[PDB]
């Protein structure tokens, strides 16, 4: 009743008259549907501070776990997820002086590092929480940012951010593979002007000399070279398809792409094209100079039969390579459906039927004599059409080779 | 003038590629030799504008695959043509209905 | 197919008796396939563009991005760590005094705005 | 620090104690990367009315040239060209009070018409770091 329910501090003083106020703080909902869920959380989301202050001093835990069934995520068969954790729920809730209190209290402090069941932490939940809502993100970064650089100060031993939940993630990776812009460009760009915890921030000023102002960011974890599940290849494969565009726009996210083409990524891929070409040029030489009067296979005793061979050879190599490739490709990601497939998993489809043809050839080559000419001819057919594959170098030509 | 030469060049060398890439796939299985190869190369453009010979189609063995690319060739230069009109229509709306003010304008500048 | 294409016979065509109904299915026939044509061209010339004005940049940056990557990924470690984008700036003492030594990424910007 | 440094005034009466006051104002950098840039391009660069005025009383030379490859275009490999020149670093920074205390005081005035390395004038420089931005 308007916010204030006179019968619990009188209550409590029954209870622990009884004997068993410890027993009676925290009282967890036994049916599957609310599992976990103490006084105390109910006591945070009413957002009554008098009462969670009065319910803690006798002992309420406040590291019990909400982990029934209603506290899920929203793809998992629930209505809301905090963390599973009463920092984590009032963190989650926008309640600030709530979140003080539980942090910086005699009684008793929940570490703000704690893990949940899932493994999430307070940042991981606020994350999981947070919306692309512009009033959302309003208060998710704040928050975001009051905690960590309040464990900062009370432990600068370690780093909030650096723990690893239960699926290997930080919050700037969850943050990239769930599809919140809002804070991953916060979390991105954010910089911290106080000197006692300036040690974590991405985004320094290195110089400036007139209106020329140089700041640097922080690729620590956006590129690591296969060592701590780079964010940038989280963001390009494992994110969402409707975020994805407009969150691998962020500022040191399209620089740091452009420098790895213009350094190694802008002329490896024009050598793939001009051995892909002579490749393939072989190839067809090899097909018009198939003789075809004989069973394969044939004697070879001449020089166009070694050519003949060395064009045949060097054409099964460049298939098993592909299928290699492919095969590789198709273990270490899971396969794609729809929104996904015209991005490049129909390319590789079609060259999984290149490598497939020349397999077949090959096979037939080896015993059969009949049909060989018919599988190769049309795995040349199918050669051809895949050159509109390196199209996307060129700004016209890689739409010229997508509407095809 | 952006038909006859700025896209020009790429449409001629993409359907030189394919053109390339089938008449000798075709070629080289069918069998009787440059003469032969000739004939069927220029076989393939006049198969290509619709006056072709049933005979010569057939003509050494696989009936099936043989009319199956036939009809994928003649499928695919349809398909380049209507990629040129593509591209032609509606990319370049953004770029055109602005820009050819514009170099009106530069151009009957330069002449006065 | 013969007839779709256009080069047929008028003696089979009445043949076998029935020739209004056939010639008036045949013309709707040739119409049905004019119009799925159409059909194509339709979605083709306009639709098609329509997502190519937004979505084709995006599948652009899309397919540019994830080559690159692949690229990056089939070198070694070592030879990535050669490659490695960005500087070897030292941001400032730490907890301890040691430096940072944490590998940025510098980008310029020009602003005339704030002073 | 905050704008003041107390340690100028000491550092140039120690000069002057020591006989090389005019060697010391103008030091130019030797680099390849900053040539050329004296410390009065430095006061003008740090918006200090103050050091200027209290560095080119004893002598500056005003017509100093940063011809440094920092100080160039941004098509030769440069961050910042602004003429190459103490007046016109001072105009392209949107610093009115020091071009005004630059082109008018008793000790040493710098003439608008000079020209550095490239020609430029003052006005030519204005042009080139000219944006078509509205501020
Ligand atoms: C869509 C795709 N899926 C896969 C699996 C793809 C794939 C993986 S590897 C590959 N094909 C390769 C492999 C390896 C090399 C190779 O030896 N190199 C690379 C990088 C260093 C060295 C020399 N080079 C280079 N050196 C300096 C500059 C400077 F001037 F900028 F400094 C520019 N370039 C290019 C070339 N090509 N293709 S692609």
């Amino acid at each position: 009743s308007n916010g204030r329910n006179d019968t619990i501090p009188v209550l409590l003083d029954i209870a622990e008259r009884t004997g068993n106020m410890r027993e009676f703080i925290n009282s967890p909902f036994r049916d599957i549907y609310y599992r976990g869920q103490t006084a105390l959380h109910i006591a945070i989301e009413r957002r009554c501070k008098h009462y969670v202050e009065l319910l803690v001093a006798q002992g309420a835990d406040v590291h019990a776990q909400a982990r029934g069934r209603f506290f899920q995520p929203k793809d998992e068969g629930g209505y809301f997820y905090f963390g599973e954790l009463p920092l984590s729920l009032a963190a989650c809730t926008n309640q600030p002086h709530i979140v003080n209190y539980l942090t910086e209290n005699p009684h008793k402090k929940a570490d703000m590092r704690r893990q949940d069941s899932r493994g999430n932490t307070v940042l991981h939940a606020l994350v999981a929480i947070a919306d692309n809502t512009r009033e959302n993100t309003k208060f998710v970064t704040k928050m975001y940012d009051l905690l960590l650089l309040k464990c900062a100060r009370l432990f600068p031993d370690s780093n909030l951010e650096a723990v690893l939940n239960n699926d290997g993630l930080s919050p700037l990776m969850m943050a990239a593979k769930t599809g919140k812009i809002g804070i991953f460009q916060h979390i991105i760009r954010r910089e911290v002007t106080d000197e006692d915890t300036r040690h974590l921030s991405r985004k320094f000023k290195d110089w400036a000399y007139g209106p020329v102002y140089s700041s640097l960011y922080d690729l620590s974890s956006l590129d690591t070279c296969g060592e701590e599940a780079s964010v940038l290849e989280i963001l390009v494969y494992n994110s969402k398809i409707e975020n994805r565009h407009e969150m691998l726009a962020v500022e040191p996210i399209n620089e740091l792409l452009r420098d790895k083409w213009r350094k190694f990524g802008a002329v490896s891929f024009y050598i793939n094209v001009v051995s892909y070409l002579c490749a393939m040029v072989i190839f067809t030489l090899t097909a018009y100079y198939q003789p075809l009067e004989g069973t394969p296979p044939y004697p070879y005793r001449t020089t166009v039969d070694y050519l003949r061979l060395a064009g045949e050879v060097i054409t099964l190599f460049t298939g098993v390579l592909f299928f290699f490739t492919n095969i590789k490709d198709l273990f270490m990601k899971k396969c794609p459906g729809v929104n996904s497939l015209f991005i490049d998993g129909s390319f590789q489809l079609l060259y999984f039927i290149y490598s497939v043809l020349v397999i077949v050839s090959a096979a037939l080559y080896l015993a059969g004599i009949e049909a060989y000419l018919a599988v190769m001819v049309f795995a040349l057919v199918l050669g051809w059409m895949n050159a509109l594959y390196f199209t996307r170098g060129l700004k016209l030509t890689g739409t010229y080779s997508i509407m095809i | 003038q952006k038909i006859l030469f700025k896209d020009l060049f790429r449409f001629l060398l993409v359907y030189l590629l394919f053109m390339i890439g089938y008449a000798s796939a075709l070629v080289s299985l069918l069998n009787p030799d440059s003469e032969t190869f000739s004939t069927f190369l220029l076989d393939l453009f006049k198969l290509t504008i619709g006056m072709g010979d049933l005979e010569m189609l057939s003509s050494t063995k696989y009936p099936v695959v043989f009319i199956i690319l036939l009809v994928t060739y003649i499928i695919l230069t349809f398909v380049l043509l209507l990629n040129m009109l593509i591209a032609l229509m509606g990319e370049t709306v953004g770029q055109v209905s602005k820009e050819s003010k514009h170099i009106w304008k530069l151009q009957w500048a330069t002449t006065i | 197919f013969k007839l779709t294409i256009g080069m047929g016979d008028l003696e089979m065509l009445s043949s076998t008796k029935y020739p209004v109904v056939f010639i008036i299915l045949l013309v709707t026939y040739i119409i049905l396939t004019f119009v799925l044509l159409l059909n194509m061209l339709i979605a083709l010339m306009g639709e098609t563009v329509g997502q190519v004005s937004k979505e084709s940049k995006h599948i652009w940056k899309l397919q540019w991005a994830t080559t690159i990557l692949d690229i990056e990924r089939s070198f070694p470690v070592f030879l990535r760590k050669a490659f490695r984008s960005g500087e070897m700036v030292t941001v400032g003492k730490s907890s301890d005094g040691t430096p940072d030594r944490r590998w940025c990424f510098r980008v310029d910007e020009v602003n005339w705005s704030h002073w």
